[PDB]
């Protein structure tokens, strides 16, 4: 779901230094909401595998994914995986690294103390709108896992106290917004707690040589098209679009390099226009944005709302055919995998992250590690997951422009980690999604034929010679022009350069069709 | 960039970016002038403390307010008032900031379109918008229906809104409002014996009303309660000394919004301007606007104006249908949370009168296409 | 000292043009020190701001901007740029726009001289003895006030000799071959007032050649 980046620091004249990581893009939704055919991330499955007793009666928890809202909503379980195993990597990792044993507990603490947030009702007051938890057991249960404390913690999620001029004021809520509380503090205390993580590691990674000039190497998620592409979805497809357009600028600076060696529109903007659909305000993730502000605005009104505003007026933008059956299909875009359709359907829900701010000054108050970890303004109360999708995007893209990229692919041949029964489907699958069809495609809009001029004579001056054999007596430029004068093939096919000559994608095959007439 | 949506108001003054929960900047719009002289030479005092530096200083200053009711009437000193805004509570320069005014309806042509010139000409904002002080309040809410209350400290006005379309004929504008509410609680302290003529206490008994004030539930049973019990004799404690014991003038200073025939207003009260802007609309869309009945405004945060206001529009309505009154407990800064709602959409972006369109058509771009 | 810098090249300059039959520059400087010797100037500003009963820096700043926003040329607001951390006014001096910082000026102007602990200072047996042994100022003299007197003195002390400079400047940090980086002499040409007396000299004529010699070099022209 994230994205790794894994700093190989060197010393001055090239010396190992050391490694830092920087996680990118720890998903949000996925840690509240779950498809049927999805997970969560493992820790809860791993608590809720009785592969550690201590840790069931330590955290209150009733040994059972389906009982609980934020692990029913999704797949308790799959096949080829195990969670007894999953906690047999975590307690191997956190017996021994770099930080003590109690953070160990602190962590758990804190997973457990994120299940028994979303179980609480909310129930409405009569004749009011501002939703009393009634129901106080769980989130008691919740209050003695965190640290926090029990009445305090429920005062503060239903009724947020806000800073205006000088003096405080209350807002109250309803029943949705407070959902939208107890799943966006939960989310934010999970990636915040997981870039902590990554930080504690880092005190352990990180030695005491000086550090210069680093030679990291970033992993990330696949540009993914599933039958179900969704806003999860979207906050993987839009970050490796993104990373896409970094690789169209970056091969054009390069085949511009060797051009103008030579003597002989940029591509990214083949790209640029989705991103156009996508990044820069009245687009998808910009709409999807404004659209939560409005009082009643469903889904159903965003779609109305983006077939308003781009059926038509942006060429990317286009309905959507299903085909084959698929469940249901809303907009599609063709990116340069082609036409990817999406479901508009709980866009809303998952986009939102109201930072409840009262519960967060709860939190820097428990005794705990959160004390440490959650320690003009903007969207104190309409902050979501795309502008910090959008956010941490640019700084990824910020922090990948001040580099010089070296790309690697890698595939997996089919579902069996087998011999040659390689599947053709899965491999024409990945070749669009991992972005390796397009720069095939980019480089041919140009001259990929690169072929030296003696290169051309000792392999293709066979194709129309002169009545003397290649001798090496004539200048190879010169001893090509030979060539080219005689070959039938029109200027506007080449281009002649100094050191090599080029040709158009299709005239290495014409070099020798005429040449199996020499050597018929 | 960051729209600053700004608000005028009528004794309170607040401005902030859109994208908060609350306004950066709540201080009341006053502008006094030092009436007395000054025998400390080099003391450097200015000729006009604007804002909350005005509100510590008050027993020296002819404090004004640049706002009567709605309108603004003297525009040397609104001028001071937003420049105040934007260059010390804000500290942003509004050249590279859209700003986003609310005006109430029902205002001046003449009012809306010379705040227009004053905010092209002097602060030379990039592309300013003029909204209407009822629907922010109906943004921040959290409904597309029914009818607004916005009581505000300067005007009272009754907009109704169905499926996200104002109704402009059922529009009820009542002038009666805090500031005239605060001039009858001056005329009836005058009434137990406290005098208060100048304006510098007009803060002093304003926060009387403040704190002490409470909309009754019933007049008559509480005005035969609070002249015979004493459980309603309340203190306050002026900046001096001398606390004051206010008893039946507590529940009588709010219920001149219920009775406008106690200051010599001719109208209804607005628990049945309320009912006479329902009864305008059409007769299949009152349903939702007999539920959906919003309060905002400074002067709505009474204790126990959402009840008696539903008391008296039950009486009112047929009592077959059913009756709620959606007051969240931001009623006064609700006019500008929606307003940060309305500025942080991407589809108003289309709507600021930018400059280029304003130096092409004068200060009458408002009342055109862009509103 | 830059104010006589200029007063002494203006004399000699005059002298060789009154010798050879061909505003003072020093006016070009004088304004900035008529914003801050002259009374209502900022160190006479700063020093009468202490005596009033409650005025604190930012009542200070209130009253530069009342006196001399506009009023003088010199004085100016103060831009910030590249994130200083705050800038309260700018006075364009030779150097160019030069901001400050009020805060705190009030405390350490003052310099309030504790009588009978100086008398207690003559009595004790030490060598303070022999140290510390109209009237102005006993309870309110300022390190502005003793700044004025002893420049003066400085100043009269001056104007008394006779001037030959001499300029002196670091190359880079490092005691160090050709490496010298250019903002530091940049910044230190404006700072010893080098291009000052380089720019003056631009005002009249510095092309000062000899009529033989503008034949053995400039006749080849024309
Ligand atoms: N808690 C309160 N109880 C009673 N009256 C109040 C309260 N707060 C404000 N008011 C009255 O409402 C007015 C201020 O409300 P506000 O909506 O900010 O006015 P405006 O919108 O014109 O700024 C004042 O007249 C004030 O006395
Ligand atoms: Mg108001």
């Amino acid at each position: 779901r994230f994205g790794k980046f894994i700093r190989i620091h060197f010393g001055a004249t090239g010396k190992l230094a050391s490694a830092d990581i920087e996680t990118y893009l720890l998903e949000k939704s996925r840690v509240i909401f779950q498809l049927k055919a999805e997970r969560d991330y493992h820790i809860f499955y791993q608590i809720l595998s009785n592969k550690k007793p201590e840790l069931l009666d330590m955290l209150l928890i009733t040994n059972n994914p389906y009982d609980y809202a934020f692990i029913s909503q999704g797949e308790t379980t799959v096949a080829s995986i195990d969670d007894a195993e999953e906690l047999m990597a975590t307690d191997n990792a956190f017996d021994v690294l770099g930080f003590t044993s109690e953070e160990k507990n602190s962590m758990y603490k804190l997973t457990g103390a994120i299940m028994h947030f979303g179980n609480m009702k909310f129930k409405l007051k009569q004749r009011e709108e501002q939703a009393e938890p009634d129901g106080t057991e769980e989130a008691d249960k919740s209050a003695y896992l965190m640290g926090l404390n029990s009445a305090d913690l429920l005062k503060g999620l239903c009724h947020p106290r806000v800073k205006v001029g000088n003096e405080y004021v209350t807002k109250g809520q309803n029943v949705q917004q407070v959902m939208y509380a107890t799943g966006a503090l939960a989310k934010a205390v999970y990636e915040k707690m997981f870039n902590w993580m990554v930080t504690r590691i880092n005190t352990t990674l990180e030695t005491k040589q000086p550090r210069q000039y680093f030679i990291g190497v970033l992993d990330i998620a696949g540009f993914e098209i599933f039958d179900f592409n969704s806003f999860e979805q979207l906050c993987i497809n839009f970050t490796n679009e993104k990373l896409q357009q970094f690789f169209n600028h970056h091969m054009f600076v390069l085949e511009q390099e060797e051009y103008k060696k030579e003597g002989i529109i940029d591509f990214g903007m083949d790209l640029q226009a989705c991103i156009d659909l996508i990044e820069k305000p009245m687009g998808i993730m910009s709409i999807l944005e404004e659209e939560c502000m409005f009082p009643k605005a469903t889904d159903m009104t965003f779609k109305a709302k983006l077939y308003d505003n781009h059926l038509g007026k942006s060429n990317n933008f286009q309905k959507p055919r299903n085909i084959k059956g698929r469940p249901e299909a809303h907009f599609a875009l063709i990116h340069y995998a082609g036409t990817v359709d999406y479901n508009i359907i709980g866009w809303l829900q998952k986009n939102k992250d109201p930072l409840n701010e009262t519960v967060v000054d709860l939190y820097k108050k428990s005794s705990l590690k959160l004390l440490s970890n959650l320690f003009a303004k903007k969207g104190s109360s309409f902050q979501t997951v795309s502008a910090l999708h959008r956010e941490n995007l640019n700084k990824l893209m910020t922090n990948l422009r001040s580099t010089h990229p070296h790309f690697v692919r890698c595939i997996i041949p089919n579902e069996t980690k087998s011999p040659g029964v390689i599947d053709n489907p899965l491999v024409m699958h990945q070749l669009r999604c991992n972005g390796v069809l397009e720069g095939i495609r980019i480089c041919r809009k140009g001259f990929p034929n690169r072929i030296l001029y003696g290169d051309f004579r000792q392999r293709y001056r066979i194709l129309n010679p002169a009545a003397i054999p290649e001798g090496q007596f004539i200048d190879s430029r010169k001893g090509a022009e030979k060539l080219l004068g005689s070959l039938d093939i029109d200027h506007n096919q080449y281009k002649f350069g100094h050191t090599k000559v080029f040709f158009k994608a299709g005239l290495l095959g014409l070099l020798e069709e005429m040449r199996d007439e020499r050597l018929s | 960039t960051t729209a600053l949506v700004c608000d005028n108001g009528s004794g309170l003054v607040k401005a902030g970016f859109a994208g908060d929960d609350a306004p950066r900047a709540v201080f009341p719009s006053i502008v006094g002038r030092p009436r007395h002289q000054g025998v400390m030479v080099g003391m450097g005092q200015k000729d006009s403390y604007v804002g909350d530096e005005a509100q510590s200083k008050r027993g020296i200053l002819t404090l004004k307010y640049p706002i009567e009711h709605g309108i603004i009437t003297n525009w040397d000193d609104m001028e001071k008032i937003w420049h105040h805004t934007f260059y010390n509570e804000l500290r942003v320069a509004p050249e590279e900031h859209p700003t986003l005014l609310t005006e109430a309806p029902l205002n001046p042509k003449a009012n809306r379109e010379k705040m227009t010139q004053i905010m092209f000409e002097t602060f030379n904002v990039p592309a300013m918008y003029v909204a209407i002080q009822a629907v922010l309040s109906l943004y921040a809410s959290g409904r597309t229906t029914g009818i607004v209350l916005d009581s505000g400290d300067g005007v009272t006005h009754n907009v109704p809104i169905y499926e996200g379309y104002a109704l402009p004929h059922a529009i009820m504008r009542l002038d009666l409002a805090g500031r005239d509410l605060t001039d009858y609680l001056m005329k009836i302290l005058t009434e137990r014996g406290y005098s208060f003529v100048t304006t510098a206490e007009r803060e002093i008994v304003r926060d009387i009303k403040e704190k002490l004030c409470y909309v009754a539930l019933d007049f008559e049973n509480e005005m035969a309660t609070a002249a015979s019990s004493s459980s309603l004799e309340k203190s306050y404690e002026l900046p001096d000394g001398q606390v004051i014991t206010i008893g039946n003038e507590r529940f009588r200073c709010p219920e001149t919004l219920f009775q406008p025939s106690f200051i010599g207003m001719e109208s209804a009260g607005i628990h049945e301007t309320t009912y006479n802007s329902i009864m305008k609309c059409d007769i299949d869309i009152r349903k939702d606007l007999y539920a959906n009945n919003v309060l905002s405004g400074g002067t709505t945060m009474y204790p126990g104006i959402a009840d008696r206001m539903q008391k008296e529009i039950t009486a009112l309505a047929p009592s077959t249908m059913k009756i709620k009154i959606i007051a969240p407990p931001e009623r006064k800064y609700s006019v500008w949370i929606g307003g940060s709602i309305l500025a942080s959409l991407s589809t108003f972006q289309q709507m600021w009168i930018s400059k280029q369109e304003y130096d092409e058509a004068g200060p009458s771009i408002v009342h055109r296409k862009c509103f």
